[PDB]
RNA sequence: AAACUCCAGUUGACACAAAAUAGACUACGAAAGUGGCUUUAACAUAUCUGAACACACAAUAGCUAAGACCCAAACUGGGAUUAGAUACCCCACUAUGCUUAGCCCUAAACCUCAACAGUUAAAUCAACAAAACUGCUCGCCAGAACACUACGAGCCACAGCUUAAAACUCAAA
């Protein structure tokens, strides 16, 4: 939460995409319903920090693999 | 200090007898117990004694024994208050050790890992 | 019911209001201001703004009521004032001269006293201790004991020993013993009182 | 009244009946000196850390 | 001087006093507080009897001896006999986890006798005898 | 017996506060086990019993130990939210 | 309620019984088991493994004999509860528990997890419990029940222990 700020303005600030909050199950294994059927998923996910905030590995880093999106992650 | 825990439970590396059969594993769980009801004290009742000694003296009449009734009422009235005080104030007021429902949020951010991840 | 909770019960004093400002605390200065926003609940028959109200008279007159019959029961009471109204006259004119000056003749101040005199203090009220339920002597409120007077007073003067006597005389006979400490319902106090001093050892199963 | 000596190990079951006839003595016993004990030196107290591994890290 | 709660030791030389006299001259109170009873005896410095009182011999009987209402009642009557005999300070020796443990030791203030002190004598074997076997009730 | 007596278990009373000197004495019963003790010894409690018992009161005081250390740990934590808003 | 009433309380003298706290320690010993004090003797083995029966041990209960006796206490007796109560609750008392000398040889004798040596990598592992394996050896086990039985043999054991089947029966346990 402390670089929730920054994140989302340099997302913004270099024309991509950012989600510094909870992570909902199904936004990517699920996103045909969510979004719609034509949807276009990430093509690269990058990770700043790949712990939740119970110390943890990020849902994402595991549903990204699922759906075969190469990770970048610190 | 904290009592040891080694040689204790039985295993295999520990040669000797076990000295704790817990019947429940001994991992610290991520909530703590609510806490209990107490039974509470009985008030103005030496108050409550000497009014009622009165009676059997002036044989049950309330015009001798105007002085102790008047302790055993304002007593009550005083009782009553701190009764009505106490249970909103210790739950509304923040006074040493929190409470279940608030420790347990605490704990719940900061959870026992007892599996690898 | 069919009024909300918005709506407040209306307050019937008249020397409230005529309050000066210069009196009036911050705290009553703002519940005053206050009270013109709420909603006020029509005031019900029963209570006026009249000198002659007395609210413990108003409640013991509803609680000889039968059926909604308000006029009977406050004709009844009126006949009782009126009762012990001429008998004490009665005593005052027969009386010597220094007997005269401890002679109550005001009805009223007889009804306030000989209902205070039933009060009971204490009672028997049953706590669960150990799957058992023990009638330990408790401090009866305050309310408790006002309305145990007028129900004792009213249930003496029903019960069926009195062959053929109208309830004014009855009120009145029993209203003159409890002004002076006699009588059944004073009786009643003592035998709640000679229970609650035989079960004081049960006197800490309570907790409040 | 305290009294250090050297004696063979017979000599003490024989003493002990004495001073149980002794009308002017109390009560009497015998112990090994405390001299002749050396005591081991000692580095402090070692830590022990919590035990590890006393329960399998699954997911109960 | 400070107050200690330590009882003041015979030999060395105190001023403590209670009405002239001594820690070891005041007359002792002997309550034994059992589960269905409660007799208490006070005694002099020199083991002379003053008085005996107990639950059974206020009128109590049965389950009503081992209430704080009768243990309160011997306090008081064992309280009226030696104050008659001139006792008016007391040391308490208590013995016993009974409900007339403490009962005991207010009927003995509403007697007109001053506690300056609380002796704990309750027998504690260094494993001794062996009790009854435990209760299914 | 054969000690001297009112050293042991004895308790003076200040200001003829005997209330605090009740509930002195008897905090200090309790902390060296007397009370228990004594409530223990009114019935036999069999070795098996006896065993059974000394390993609940040592597991649950290593519980209630570790569990108090962590809340003693985390209580740092119960502040107000400082990225209130994220 | 019964029981006792040379009863209870204080003080003092006074054990062939049993060993608060320490012990939040985690030790000794083959196990069983062992937690008051002192003293004496004293705790196998310089490869491992190795027995229902050889050899020596083995909680409690129990037998035989002679002693002791505070308390406890199967049986029994009394009191009460209950539809009944050969039980649970109360009281009392005995065998027994102790010692000595012999016997008996059992246990949920279960840390239900053999001894020795070794590893933490790989396929981690049905589940649960106390993570999963390797090497070596002895012992044991092959549906349930009949069966801690019957017979035989052996044993200071004579209502006993050890070893230990089958037939009838079921399609599950
Ligand atoms: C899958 N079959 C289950 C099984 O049925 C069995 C059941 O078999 C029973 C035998 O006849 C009887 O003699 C037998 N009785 C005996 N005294 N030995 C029963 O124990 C047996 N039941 C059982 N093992 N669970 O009854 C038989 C007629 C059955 O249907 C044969 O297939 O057991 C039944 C319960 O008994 C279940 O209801 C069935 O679902
Ligand atoms: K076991
Ligand atoms: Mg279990
Ligand atoms: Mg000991
Ligand atoms: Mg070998
Ligand atoms: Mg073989
Ligand atoms: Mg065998
Ligand atoms: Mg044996
Ligand atoms: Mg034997
Ligand atoms: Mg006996
Ligand atoms: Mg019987
Ligand atoms: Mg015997
Ligand atoms: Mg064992
Ligand atoms: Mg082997
Ligand atoms: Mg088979
Ligand atoms: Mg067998
Ligand atoms: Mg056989
Ligand atoms: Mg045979």
């Amino acid at each position: 939460r402390q670089f929730s700020y920054l994140i989302e303005n340099m997302a913004r600030d270099c024309g991509e995409y950012a989600h510094t909050r909870y992570f909902r199950g199904g936004m990517l294994t699920n996103a045909r319903l969510l979004f719609g059927p034509t949807v276009r998923l990430p093509d690269l996910i990058i990770f700043l920090h790949t712990l939740n905030n119970i110390f943890e590995p990020h849902v994402a880093v595991r549903d990204a693999a699922k759906m075969n999106i190469p990770t970048v992650g610190i | 200090a904290t009592p040891s825990l080694r040689g204790r439970l039985a295993r295999f590396g520990n040669p000797r007898k076990p000295v704790l059969k817990p019947n429940k594993p001994l991992i610290l769980a991520n909530r703590v117990g609510e806490r209990r009801r107490e039974k509470g004290e009985a008030t103005c009742i030496t108050e409550m004694s000497v009014m009622m000694a009165c009676w059997k003296q002036n044989e049950f009449r309330d015009d001798a024994c105007r002085k102790e009734i008047q302790g055993f009422l304002d007593c009550a009235a005083r009782a009553q208050e701190a009764r009505k005080m106490r249970s909103i104030q210790e739950t509304l007021g923040e006074s040493g050790s929190l409470l279940p429902n608030k420790l347990n949020k605490l704990l719940q951010r900061f959870p026992n890992k007892p599996y690898l991840s | 019911s069919r009024y909300s909770p918005e709506f407040k019960d209306p307050l019937i004093d008249k020397e409230y209001y005529r309050k000066p400002v210069e009196e009036l605390t911050e705290e009553e200065k703002y519940v005053r201001e206050l009270k013109k926003t709420q909603l006020i609940k029509a005031a019900p028959a029963g209570k006026t703004s009249s000198v002659f109200e007395d609210p413990v008279i108003s409640k013991f007159t509803n609680m000889m009521m039968i059926g909604g019959n308000k006029v009977l029961a406050r004709s009844l009471m009126i006949q009782t004032l009126e009762a012990v109204k001429r008998k004490q006259f009665e005593k005052y004119h027969a009386a010597s001269a220094e007997e005269q000056a401890t002679i109550e003749r005001n009805p009223y101040t007889i009804f306030h006293q000989a209902l205070k005199n039933c009060e009971p203090m204490i009672g028997l009220v049953p706590i669960l201790k150990g799957g058992r339920f023990y009638q330990v002597p408790v401090p009866l409120p305050d309310r408790r004991r006002r309305f145990l007077a007028m129900k004792w007073m009213i249930t003496e003067c029903r019960d069926k020993k009195h062959q053929r006597t109208l309830m004014p005389e009855k009120l009145s006979h029993k209203l003159l013993e409890a002004f002076h400490n006699q009588g059944p319902v004073i009786k009643r106090k003592h035998d709640l009182h000679k229970m609650a001093e035989a079960n004081r050892a049960l006197a800490h199963y309570r907790w409040w | 009244f305290l009294v250090d000596f050297y004696a063979p190990t017979a000599a003490v079951e024989s003493m002990v009946e004495h001073l149980s006839r002794d009308i002017d003595v109390i009560r009497g016993n015998i112990v090994k000196h405390p001299l002749t004990q050396e005591l081991k030196e000692c580095e402090g107290i070692v830590p022990v850390p919590l035990a590890e591994k006393l329960y399998s890290t699954k997911k109960r | 001087t400070k107050f200690s709660i330590y009882p003041p030791i015979p030999g060395e030389e105190s001023s403590l006093r209670w009405a002239g006299k001594k820690f070891e001259e005041i007359p002792i109170a002997h309550i034994k507080a059992s589960h269905n009873n409660t007799q208490i005896q006070v005694v002099s410095a020199s083991n002379e009897p003053l008085a005996f009182a107990s639950c059974g011999t206020e009128g109590f009987r049965n389950a009503k001896k081992g209430t704080g209402i009768a243990a309160q009642t011997a306090g008081i009557a064992a309280a009226a006999r030696a104050k008659q005999k001139g006792v008016i300070h007391i040391r308490v020796v208590v013995k016993g986890l009974g409900p007339g443990r403490l009962s005991a030791m207010h009927g003995l203030i509403m007697g007109g006798l001053e506690v300056i002190s609380i002796t704990d004598n309750t027998p504690i074997p260094h494993n001794g005898c062996r009790p009854r076997k435990a209760r299914k009730l | 017996a054969k000690h001297l007596k009112f050293i042991a278990r004895t308790v003076m009373v200040q200001e003829g506060n005997v209330e605090s000197a009740y509930r002195t004495l008897n905090r200090i019963l309790t902390m060296d086990g007397l009370i228990e003790d004594i409530k223990h010894r009114r019935y036999y409690e069999k070795p098996c019993r006896r065993r059974q018992r000394e390993s609940y009161e040592r597991c649950r005081r290593i519980y209630n130990m570790e569990m108090a250390r962590k809340i003693n740990f985390l209580m740092r934590k119960n502040r107000a939210d400082p990225w209130q808003g994220c």
